[PDB]
DNA sequence: GCACAAATCCATTGACAAAAGAAGGCTAAAAGGGCA
DNA sequence: GCCCTTTTAGCCTTCTTTTGTCAATGGATTTGTGC
């Protein structure tokens, strides 16, 4: 994402600063965001949500 | 209580810990909380680490072990 | 304390499906001119 | 004013690509467990 950060790369990119293939990028922000999900790393973010 | 009313889900720990929870019917932590060591320890392919990171995650929350239960629903 | 016995986290590999561009044709405005 | 005409801008669907998506698979540690 283009999170306190410029342009934000593809997946490729992030290979290549991690230099590993994009389906394990893909699956490590997987991993994260089910992390984030649950309460206890959820509760503060949905509270931006009004919806 | 609602820190005992929650899915085993909730406290985000192993995965082998949400399936040996599954395994022994563990689904609530209501009787989560009921379990003590020895009782939680006979189940398969759940050895010292789960329980004891069950007990480390509790303890961040505070609670303990095997907690007799009433009112449950 | 030791020694085996699965459960399971880092990475491919293929096969694919859906944006994103790049483009080529059609509409379709839209200058622009010319008999008085 | 009147059409004729010539033109060009813009949308409008195909095709080629880039990027993401999904399923499987060693194999390494690790955790569990019997001794």
């Amino acid at each position: 994402f283009g999170i306190d950060m410029n342009t934000d790369y593809t997946l490729e990119e992030v290979g290549k600063q991690f230099d590993v293939t994009r389906e394990r990028i893909r699956q490590i922000e997987a991993k994260a965001l089910r992390k984030l999900r649950h309460p206890s790393r959820s509760e503060v973010l949905r509270s931006f949500l009004d919806d | 209580d609602p820190i005992l009313l929650r899915p085993v889900d909730d406290l985000e720990l192993t995965v082998r810990s949400a399936n040996c929870l599954k395994a022994e019917a563990i689904h609530y932590i209501g009787d989560l909380v009921q379990r003590t060591e020895v009782e939680l320890l006979k189940t398969p392919n759940l050895g010292k680490k789960s329980l004891t990171e069950i007990k480390d995650v509790l303890a961040s929350r505070g609670l303990s072990l095997g907690m007799r239960l009433e009112n449950w629903p």
